[PDB]
RNA sequence: UAUCUGGUUGAUCCUGCCAGUAGUCAUAUGCUUGUCUCAAAGAUUAAGCCAUGCAUGUCUAAGUAUAAGCAAUUUAUACAGUGAAACUGCGAAUGGCUCAUUAAAUCAGUUAUCGUUUAUUUGAUAGUUCCUUUACUACAUGGAUAUCUGUGGUAAUUCUAGAGCUAAUACAUGCUUAAAAUCUCGACCCUUUGGAAGAGAUGUAUUUAUUAGAUAAAAAAUCAAUGUCUUCGGACUCCUUGAUGAUUCAUAAUAACUUUUCGAAUCGCAUGGCCUUGUGCUGGCGAUGGUUCAUUCAAAUUUCUGCCCUAUCAACUUUCGAUGGUAGGAUAGUGGCCUACCAUGGUUUCAACGGGUAACGGGGAAUAAGGGUUCGAUUCCGGAGAGGGAGCCUGAGAAACGGCUACCA
RNA sequence: CGGUAAUUCCAGCUCCAGUAGCGUAUAUUAAAGUUGUUGCAGUUAAAAAGCUCGUAGUUGAACUUUGGGUCUGGUUGUCCG
RNA sequence: AGGACUUUUACUUUGAAAAAAUUAGAGUGUUCAAAGCAGGCGAAAGCUCGAAUAUAUUAGCAUGGAAUAAUGGAAUAGGACG
RNA sequence: ACCCACUCGGCACCUUACGAGAAAUCAAAGUCUUUGGGUUCUGGGGGGAGUAUGGUCGCAAGGCUGAAACUUAAAGGAAUUG
RNA sequence: GCCCGUCGCUAGUACCGAUUGAAUGGCUUAGUGAGGCCUCAGGAUUUGCUUAGAGAAGGGGGCAACUCCAUCUCAGAGCGAAGAAUCUGGUCAAACUUGGUCAUUUAGAGGAACUAAAAGUCGUAACAAGGUUUCCGUAGGUGAACCUGCGGAAGGAUCAUUA
């Protein structure tokens, strides 16, 4: 679901601020900046020598991330840059001292930096309101596959 | 009496919301400033909590920056070539952030010859001292020097006339400036 | 509301100024200052109620008006100063000096103390950073800006303001075994010593305390004021040095100390 | 607008109204001490009562437990300062046992009656 | 504050309801009514309509005094006393009332603003306004303008047109004033290690580019570039860096930019000291201002969870923004908040959407073995509203209504 | 109850209950184990879908260190100083 | 006080929090009480103790526990260590 | 193919209360005030009424879902004596 | 003994209902759209700089470039600066007209009912083997309860034929 170019729309796309100078003859690939969000959380790799861009990136982009902390698993990883987690809990009605299954919708923003699928259990880290809906960046994606880490059989 | 609250908005389910609490001041949203090119005129709004703002309509000269050196001057927009959000706003003139443009480049141009001489387009000891430390580092590319030939300049504009009135910006430079003219050229 | 609010309405005051909920409908509203009108104490309660040297309001304005009242060396003429917590109220009539230290039942006691000490007060670091041409400086509780501060003093840190130049006289250094207050919560007017400092990434420290009669409770950072070394407090702490007896210990005492 | 003072109720009416045997103890009560109405001996029960529910919510409370000790105690002192409550048993589980003439007993009326100074009970009142 | 009783039958045991019983800061009403304390009170229907009268104006020794107002006496050649009026400044956005709209809406608990504005209060905060400085008001720059004096108009309204003076902390201008250091540009020389007479700019404010804003730990060789000292082997040994959990943060630096913001032409009292003994030089305590950064009163948004009945409401939303992406505009600021172009998405049997609420939410009230049921228009906290609707000036703060504009009634 | 002896209607006498309060109306709570999670019933009193499959919901077999010995700290009831 | 890996919960103990008024409840002769946060004691010559506590059963934060209830490891070894 | 003994599963049956019910009776209608193994559907006095309306299925017949206004002190269950 | 239904009378409740009704409110197609705000213009008037030539009479403090002067004063003309009415395009949008739609009230000829009142009428279905056992589903019929046909059920009037 990411395109092949780094850019694909008609506007440029580029990290504000951070310039690589052309007349200088080092010719490193880029001047690419990066942040650690804190609370032990590790920048992947994939963002340190990525080449996306990303303006709402917890770790390249202009976002921070403070506040809630969230751990949740993917319902819909199939909207463009963006994630939709199913975060389920039990609220305990008193009057039967019973508890009660309920779930909520918690739209959020997957940095390219992850590769997401449908049923991965995702920690998830509040922000600025992003979109008219999303306030959450994706910072870890615990369970990969959680049960697709071995596919194959061949003895 | 433009609001940019988000009660008017449907729900992320979809409902309508019901009407309630009519609009305030401390959510209003002003007229787009729409600026265009000469005779410089300026409007000043006053806003929340004093902080003059500048609407910067029919600017036709600001400041522009230089990156590969850093130096910055006082030059003359010419025209919009291309704006990534709305061609129409090309077709109009219309000078808003990130839009490109085209500068009279003299300036540059002379900056330059006093800085390096090199006699684009085609003395004091102290000076030449100076050129021969420098011994032609001014390597620049072949791009920029080929619209010196040509006399305008092209730049992306950074500052937001909108809101602070100024017209600032940078020339486009390095694979930047290859980006657009990919892009010009498919309006070619 | 659109604006700003200007009415305290009496039941909507702090528990700690604790007035009477009969007797008047409002109640003094502390107007902008060093302090939060919910931490802080307007001079008027000070006088009318804690002290009763005056009656009403117009003996407040009176006796502010004539300028008798000197809090931390400035007379601060206006009715509703919120005279904060640690602030030194002088009143050179009857050559009295007051520091406002809440007693562990948790309120703004008064505090008869001497001279000689008045004339400095203590503070607590609440921030340290870098003003225009690259001038350091420091924030307060009082929100006082001291410009160039000692280099490593740190935020959260306590610190002693000679209150008369108002510049830094000494400092004491946040850290375990340090005698220390307490200024909000369950825990108000609790003095102990720092047994550790649990730094929870991410927000909200807490500090563990142990006083003196060995018992132990934890309190949050932005709540905690280090008052000095264990045994040797750098001010004078009111009476019963906030101990919190217990409920049946205070009734012990009302038992055991009485004569009538 | 000024903060209320809290009235509040200071007697109960019994759910059975026309109880014979109640109603002739009532009877007996009203006149043994003089008592105007038989509102008198609604508000001593329900003083009681309240009593009561404390004594009871205390006792389910544990042995030796800092609420148990303090309001117990203090219970137990109100009521032997007042005079219903013997000193010889003050235990907080005798004080279950108090009954609505206690109360009655100590009286100014009954006081007063008691003294001498007033030869009848009405007289006293 | 764990209780039952009368009624189906000729009679009985049940299921069952009706009735009885006791409440009710739940009202209404009937009949009575002597005292002290205390106190609700046009909420229910009509957020229906309002005559009339009040409900916000404000002056200190310290902004402006020529009222032809008062005092004219012990303080009076500009002025001092008191003081109408008016200009100026500030509040009028607090308070008070009502619950009409509103069902993830408000609100409650709990977070966030490294996503923003903030009069005031409190603490700090600036030499540069000179621009070629070998000719300027800085011992003080200009014009209006209310109040007032007089002429009116209208039937009338806090309706004011014309004329004549007049002031400011009102409106406009504008001066000093140091040194230092850093950047840039050179009248020359003398053969390199090139190194130097000298000239202009640099406060802050705004806007844009770029740089610094470091930091896990011992040694090298080499090549180039080429810097100090050389006791001419070569050594380079010394490099300064704040905060958070995190930042493009705080801050600093370079280049520039501005229809160029601020950087005291303001008042009161006391009027001391130096003698350069003159109106000379300095000089205290305050009051108002004033840029920026904090602090406080806050204001806006904001995370998680929590709402009454209803399926005789099962699919809802998107051409007109519905979900997301990007860029721009607007915003004080994030944000489909709006626009342009794209993607076709978002919620839902864990009840979405729709409908109803004689629903403002809550702290709480009644009731009481325990579990609960009902109520909460109203003494506190929030929200909303001023006949219903929209629109806006002033300010720090209003979509204000005892502020205006228009439509409807 | 009232159909010529009315303990029930209209009165007089006596008495009863609350008492400066009492009576009515609606609403509501306890009574209501007549909303039942604690805690209701379904053979005939009202009430087991005609039967079976089945998504969601609810629920879901057992099993993965149990023992011991010592030292030692508080709290008790110990015997007494 | 720093890198390093953290199976995740549900549950439960403790604490910080849940504004005051209200409820509970301590002290206190408003003449008693509803109440109120007062008051008391000197020799009468200024000296004084107060304005206590608890609960809120949900959501969030921290913390100790590991039975009960659920999920995950190593089966193609792509497993664990040196 | 019978006979004897045992066992699993099924339609059933006799006796009994030591258990349950208002009883008729039930070996489940027991293990229920000494009240909790999991789970679905239904009922809240009788009548109006399984009526009207609104959906939905059906060619039609009709099926599924399904009240209120109002009225009433009973309707009803089992058993006992006539 | 008890009781069932049709028809007959009285009061109430509710429904359907042609009238292609009526009102109110909600949205809404289409067409108008006040007023504010922003913008394009516009330019009454107020002004400042200028030498723009006069009378002013030392209209400088020396018949004269006054040894001109913040000089009397308009034709100047330019350059500004402020700037009202008016006005271009939007923008927020109240509200109006026109239909459409839905919701609630709202009448309304007439129709089908249901209750209560029990001393009307015609029968006597049910409760006993109710004198044809009863009841259920379905279909037909008929003054009326009800009858009949086909399948059931005992809540039957049999728990029973190894006679
Ligand atoms: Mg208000
Ligand atoms: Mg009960
Ligand atoms: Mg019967
Ligand atoms: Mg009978
Ligand atoms: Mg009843
Ligand atoms: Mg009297
Ligand atoms: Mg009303
Ligand atoms: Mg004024
Ligand atoms: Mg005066
Ligand atoms: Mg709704
Ligand atoms: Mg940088
Ligand atoms: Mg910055
Ligand atoms: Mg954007
Ligand atoms: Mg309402
Ligand atoms: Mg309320
Ligand atoms: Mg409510
Ligand atoms: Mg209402
Ligand atoms: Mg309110
Ligand atoms: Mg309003
Ligand atoms: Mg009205
Ligand atoms: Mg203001
Ligand atoms: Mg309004
Ligand atoms: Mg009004
Ligand atoms: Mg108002
Ligand atoms: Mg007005
Ligand atoms: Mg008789
Ligand atoms: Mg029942
Ligand atoms: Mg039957
Ligand atoms: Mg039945
Ligand atoms: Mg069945
Ligand atoms: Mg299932
Ligand atoms: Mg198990
Ligand atoms: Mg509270
Ligand atoms: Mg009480
Ligand atoms: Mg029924
Ligand atoms: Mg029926
Ligand atoms: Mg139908
Ligand atoms: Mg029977
Ligand atoms: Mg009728
Ligand atoms: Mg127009
Ligand atoms: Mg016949
Ligand atoms: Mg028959
Ligand atoms: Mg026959
Ligand atoms: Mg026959
Ligand atoms: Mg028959």
């Amino acid at each position: 679901s990411t395109e092949l170019t780094v850019q694909s729309e008609r506007a440029f796309q580029k990290q504000p601020h951070i310039f690589t100078n052309p007349k200088a003859k080092a010719n490193r690939k880029t001047k690419r900046w990066y942040k650690n969000v804190g609370l032990g959380f590790k920048t992947p790799k994939t963002a340190i020598e990525g080449s996306y861009i990303d303006k709402k990136c917890p770790f390249t982009g202009l976002v921070s991330i403070r506040g809630k902390i969230l751990t949740g698993t993917v319902v819909s990883t199939r909207m463009h840059r963006t994630i939709v987690i199913r975060r389920d809990y039990l609220h305990y009605v008193p009057k039967y001292n019973r508890y009660e299954k309920r779930h909520k919708n918690v739209p959020a923003h997957v940095s390219p930096a992850f590769r997401v699928q449908v049923g991965d259990i995702v920690t998830v880290g509040q922000c600025r309101p992003i979109s008219k809906t999303v306030r959450f960046n994706v910072l870890k994606v615990a369970s990969a596959t959680g049960k697709a880490n071995k596919q194959f059989a061949k003895f | 009496g433009i609001s940019r609250d988000s009660r008017h908005k449907r729900a992320a389910t979809g409902a309508k919301r019901a009407q309630f609490r009519k609009k305030r001041k401390f959510e209003l949203g002003r007229q787009a400033a729409n600026t265009k090119i000469g005779t410089k005129r300026i409007h000043p709004v006053r806003t929340r909590g004093g902080n003059q703002k500048f609407r910067a309509l029919r600017i036709e000269t600001g400041n522009f920056s230089w990156a590969s050196e850093g130096v910055a001057r006082k030059t003359r927009i010419t025209g919009v070539v291309y704006h990534p959000s709305n061609n129409e706003l090309v077709r109009t003139n219309t000078l808003t952030k990130a839009a490109i443009v085209q500068i009279d480049a003299t300036p540059f141009r002379q900056w330059y010859e006093s800085h390096y001489g090199q006699s684009l387009g085609k003395t004091s000891k102290n000076t030449e001292r100076k050129w021969a430390a420098r011994a032609a580092e001014a390597k620049i590319e072949h791009a920029v020097d080929s619209q010196f030939g040509a006399g305008r300049l092209y730049a992306a504009i950074s500052s937001r006339p909108g809101q602070s009135g100024r017209c600032d910006g940078y020339i486009l430079e390095g694979e930047e400036l290859a980006f657009y003219l990919r892009r010009l050229t498919a309006k070619k | 509301a659109r604006g700003p609010k200007k009415h305290l309405k009496r039941l909507a005051a702090p528990h700690h100024w604790m007035l009477d909920k009969l007797s008047g409908c409002y109640a003094p509203r502390p107007s902008a200052g060093p302090h939060k009108l919910r931490e802080s104490l307007p001079l008027i309660v000070f006088l009318r109620n804690r002290l009763k040297y005056a009656l009403n309001g117009r003996e407040v304005k009176a006796i502010l008006m004539q300028r008798h009242v000197k809090v931390d060396g400035k007379v601060r003429t206006d009715t509703t100063f919120p005279a904060g917590f640690m602030d030194v109220i002088t009143l050179e009539a009857t050559n009295e000096n007051f520091r406002l230290v809440y007693d562990v039942k948790g309120r703004f006691a008064v505090h008869r103390i001497t001279d000689e000490e008045a004339s400095y007060k203590l503070a607590k670091v609440k921030k340290v950073q870098l003003g225009k041409k690259g001038i350091p400086y420091v924030v307060t509780h009082d929100g006082r800006t001291i410009r160039y501060p000692d280099p490593n003093i740190k935020v959260n840190d306590t610190v002693k303001v000679d209150l008369a130049t108002g510049t830094i006289t000494d400092f004491i250094k946040f850290d375990t075994g340090k005698l220390v207050y307490v200024t909000g919560g369950r825990n108000l007017g609790r003095v102990g010593t720092i047994v550790h400092r649990e730094r929870h990434e991410g927000g909200f420290d807490l500090v563990h305390i142990k006083d003196s009669l060995e018992n132990t409770f934890v309190t949050r950072l932005n709540n905690v004021f280090v008052i000095g070394e264990p045994g040797r407090p750098w001010i004078s702490l009111p009476k019963g040095k906030g101990i919190k007896l217990t409920i049946s210990e205070e009734r012990d005492r009302r038992r055991a100390q009485h004569g009538l | 607008p000024r903060a209320p003072r809290t009235y509040s109720k200071t007697y109960s009416t019994p759910k059975r109204p026309y109880e014979s045997a109640r109603l002739d103890a009532e009877l007996k009560l009203a006149g043994e001490y003089g008592l105007k109405n038989k509102r008198e001996i609604y508000r001593i029960s329900f003083q009681l009562s309240k009593i009561r529910r404390a004594a009871r919510d205390l006792l389910t409370r544990d042995e030796k437990d800092p609420k148990r000790l303090f309001e117990g105690n203090a219970l137990i002192r109100r009521l032997v300062r007042i005079g219903v409550l013997s000193e010889d048993k003050k235990k907080l589980d005798y004080v279950l046992a108090l009954k609505v003439e206690d109360f009655l007993e100590r009286r100014l009326q009954t006081q007063v009656y008691k003294l001498g100074l007033a030869k009848s009970v009405h007289h006293a009142r």
